[PDB]
């Protein structure tokens, strides 16, 4: 998670910087936070112990 | 077989006798609310005077359980041991304990329920014996801490295998693993048989559908590739969703909606399968929010089709039943709305039943076509039937108009219809 | 009778899909088939135009 | 005209569905706390779509 | 006890009486999607 | 003759009857509780 939340981080982070009319809004991040969260639920979701 | 595995069903069926004091320090320790030490000390009057307490809680929530105060939460099922009552008095002793955990699986978020049901666990130790029941009510939880303190002092079932990992496990069992369980054969003849007396006793509630439909829904999904598995699945599932649509419960017949679309897009079917499945659709299609989704899943199944009678009439007692639970009025709004689903070959059928039957919605024919665009063979075949009304049919103002309909849209292909029939 | 689809082939194996039957400058394509890694060599419809069957060489 | 050009009329009348493959409604599990059930099924429906 | 001596109980009925729940794809013109039917010759 | 209802119940306690309990689970019938 910290590899994949970094990657979004650079992402959000360089649409807030060089973005010459951003939009004191936020949906670039809240969209990429989705992102996240879908690699998170799947990542932790696996079970290694075989059932 | 050995000496050995004899002993160990002679140990099984001995389980919850109490015979030494090693053994009962084991049973008497299995607790919901209470540690293991904290749980030896305590004493049967003690925990039946919490129980007591909690069950009136419960009953200021919901009238129904103050019956059991008479039954099973009794100061005379104090002194009630299970091991010395007879088989049948112990079946009778199970019919009740099954009609409590049906009320407590909707209230498992309140407190009281788990000081209630620590009186059944202790005394009646349902964990060792309805140890079936207590899963099935509380499967829908997986995710919150209740259910882990019940598979710590559970012993699971053959059935519930795939949950013997997450026994005194620190994290809670995954929905991946939820779909395992159910997709067993065995298992969904189990559950079916649960939810069926929830549908029986009108005990089922919205988490209960949700979860139910999610596992059935994943269940087609892992088994897609698998044609003859999904066979094996019509059975039952099915057989389930009639059941649900029979419930005047309107969240009961929204999850039959869900589950019977996801077999028509997974799986094809007869037409005949496909036509008896409105009937019961629309046999007791009375709540708003049902019948909006209703009309959802009857064009989805219709779109499945891919045989000859793709785009046939209905039936004349189908399309009487259809027109009563939904006005044209309400279809025409169904064609207004942009985001309306496919439902052409429905369209075209349920087209080709006006004709057929009613003779006054023919001007309604000529407003639905505007409204859908149809592909090349289903206006080839609404063209073909046409020509047939005027014929035996007498001319009419509204029927020439949509001849004359067709006459600006594709004129060569009503010369073609024309060619063919006449 | 006119053709309804159009695929087109590369070197990196993709094969974009087009719907021929519904036009502009720039026309998305309805698929972008991948499951080949190789140069695609052939690519040839069934005469009723429901099975596409591509082929490396 | 001929049967022939009815039987391709046919086949060019089928319009693409989304196939249900394995990992459809997987995520349904995610979000399917304090939700009514309509709103439910319309989720099917779109992933459906 | 029992005895058999819109009505809801269609879909019900129609299980029981067929066997085969799948639709004979020799009569349908369009093939199957994932499934194909091929032999060597 | 017969003993009053009340000491029924008193007879009830004190020998620690179940037969009223036990009554009760046979004519629990499951619908009537829903």
């Amino acid at each position: 998670i910290a590899r994949v939340l970094a990657a979004k981080a650079a992402v959000s982070l360089r649409y807030d910087a060089l973005a010459e009319d951003r939009d004191d809004s936020g949906d670039i991040g809240l969209e990429s936070r989705a992102k996240v969260e879908n690699r998170l639920s799947q990542l932790e979701g696996r079970d290694l112990r075989t059932t | 077989s050995s000496l050995s595995d004899q002993l160990a069903q002679v140990a099984s069926n001995n389980a919850t006798v109490a015979l030494d004091r090693k053994r009962r320090q084991k049973l008497h320790s299995a607790s919901l609310i209470y540690n293991s030490k904290t749980a030896a000390t305590q004493d049967y009057d003690f925990i039946f005077e919490n129980a007591s307490k909690a069950l009136e809680e419960l009953s200021q929530i919901e009238p129904k359980f103050a019956i059991f105060s008479r039954t099973l939460f009794s100061e005379s099922s104090i002194s009630l041991d299970r091991n010395v009552q007879t088989k049948e008095e112990i079946k009778d002793l199970d019919n009740a304990i099954n009609a409590y955990l049906l009320l407590a699986s909707s209230k498992w978020y309140l407190a009281p329920t788990l000081h209630a049901t620590e009186w059944l666990v202790r005394r009646f130790q349902i964990h060792v014996k309805n140890t079936e029941m207590l899963l099935l009510s509380t499967l829908n939880y997986y995710q919150t801490p209740v259910f882990k303190r019940i598979l710590s002092i559970i012993k699971l079932p053959p059935l519930f295998n795939c949950l013997s990992n997450f026994v005194r496990s620190e994290k809670p069992p995954t929905a991946l693993t939820m779909i395992k369980l159910f997709n067993d054969m065995d298992f969904l003849k189990l559950y079916t048989s649960y939810l069926d007396q929830c549908i029986k006793h009108n005990a089922t509630y919205t988490n209960q559908l949700l979860f139910t439909t999610c596992c059935f829904i994943n269940v087609v999904a892992f088994n897609s590739n698998n044609d003859e598995k999904l066979n094996q699945l019509v059975p039952i599932l099915l057989e389930i969703s009639a059941k649900l649509l029979a419930s005047k419960s309107k969240d009961c017949q929204i999850a039959a909606h869900t589950i019977l679309v996801v077999f028509a897009t997974a799986l094809p079917l007869k037409k005949t399968i496909i036509l008896a499945a409105m009937e019961t659709i629309l046999s007791n299609l009375d709540a708003k929010e049902a019948k909006h989704s209703a009309l959802l899943t009857i064009c989805k199944l219709f779109q499945t089709l891919k045989g000859q009678g793709n785009v046939d009439q209905l039936p004349s007692k189908i399309f009487k039943l259809f027109d009563s639970k939904f006005d044209t009025v309400s279809i025409l709004t169904f064609l207004d709305k942009e985001d309306k689903p496919v439902c052409d070959k429905f369209i075209t059928s349920y087209t080709r039943s006006i004709a057929r039957y009613d003779r006054s919605k023919l001007n309604i024919i000529l407003s639905l076509l505007k409204k859908i665009r149809l592909e090349r063979y289903e206006v080839r075949l609404i063209i073909t039937d046409l020509i047939y009304l005027s014929e035996i049919l007498e001319d009419k103002s509204q029927l020439v108009e949509l001849f004359e309909y067709f006459i600006s849209i594709n004129e060569d292909l009503v010369l073609k219809c024309l060619k063919s029939l006449g | 009778k006119q053709n309804r689809w159009l695929a087109v082939g590369s070197e990196s194996g993709f094969v974009n899909l087009y719907d021929r039957n519904n036009t502009s400058s720039t026309p998305t394509p309805v698929a972008a088939l991948d499951q080949l890694t190789t140069t695609i060599s052939n690519l040839q419809f069934s005469p009723d135009g429901q099975i596409l069957c591509m082929a490396s060489r | 005209e001929d049967e022939e050009d009815i039987a391709l009329e046919f086949i060019n009348g089928e319009k693409k569905d989304k196939l249900v493959n394995m990992n459809s409604f997987t995520s349904m599990f995610d979000n399917i706390q304090n939700v009514q059930m309509d709103t439910f099924f319309d989720r099917v429906m779109k992933v459906l779509t | 006890d029992e005895s058999d001596s819109g009505d809801i109980n269609a879909l019900t009925k129609i299980l029981s009486t067929t066997y085969n729940y799948k639709d004979t794809l020799s009569n349908s013109k369009l093939l199957p999607p994932k499934k194909l039917d091929i032999v060597r010759l | 003759p017969p003993p009053d209802e009340e000491e029924q119940l008193l007879a009830k306690f004190v020998f620690g009857d179940t037969t009223d309990l036990q009554e009760n689970l046979a004519k629990f019938n499951a619908d009537f509780i829903f």
